[PDB]
């Protein structure tokens, strides 16, 4: 059920879609477009949710 | 703007958990399965059933 978020617009900038994966050891938070994430990234700021460190910015595909 | 209506679509694997699972290559991340039918595409060395590419990691994913 969570999963229909996924279908709303990054949070951010509220224009692209969710596909910028932010990456702290096996977890990931999907909330973001990749663009903002990577923005994100590049200010060190931590991740918007859970305020861990950002280690890895990925761009997803859903199939 | 938004992602395909995939996205609400069960792990392809099994039909039964949500497309959590991320693979995990390069710069890239397909999402298609859950985590723990991902974590068994890693385990028996099998690519990226979508892209063919070597899975470098499965990461868990929320959202939120
Ligand atoms: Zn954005
Ligand atoms: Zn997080
Ligand atoms: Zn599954
Ligand atoms: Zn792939």
């Amino acid at each position: 059920e969570d999963c229909q978020n996924l279908l709303k617009p990054c949070s951010l900038c509220e224009k692209r879609p969710r596909d910028g994966n932010i990456i702290h050891g096996r977890t990931g938070h999907l909330v973001t477009c990749f663009h903002c994430a990577r923005r994100l990234k590049k200010a060190g700021a931590s991740c918007p949710i859970c305020k861990k460190e950002i280690q890895l910015v990925i761009k997803v595909f859903i199939a | 703007s938004s992602l395909p209506l995939n996205a609400i679509e069960p792990c392809v694997i099994c039909q039964g958990r949500p497309k959590n699972g991320c693979i995990v290559h390069g710069k890239t991340g397909h999402l298609m399965a859950c985590f723990t039918c991902a974590k068994k595409l890693k385990k028996r060395n099998k690519p990226c059933p979508v892209c063919r590419q070597p899975i470098q990691m499965i990461v868990l994913t929320y959202f939120p």
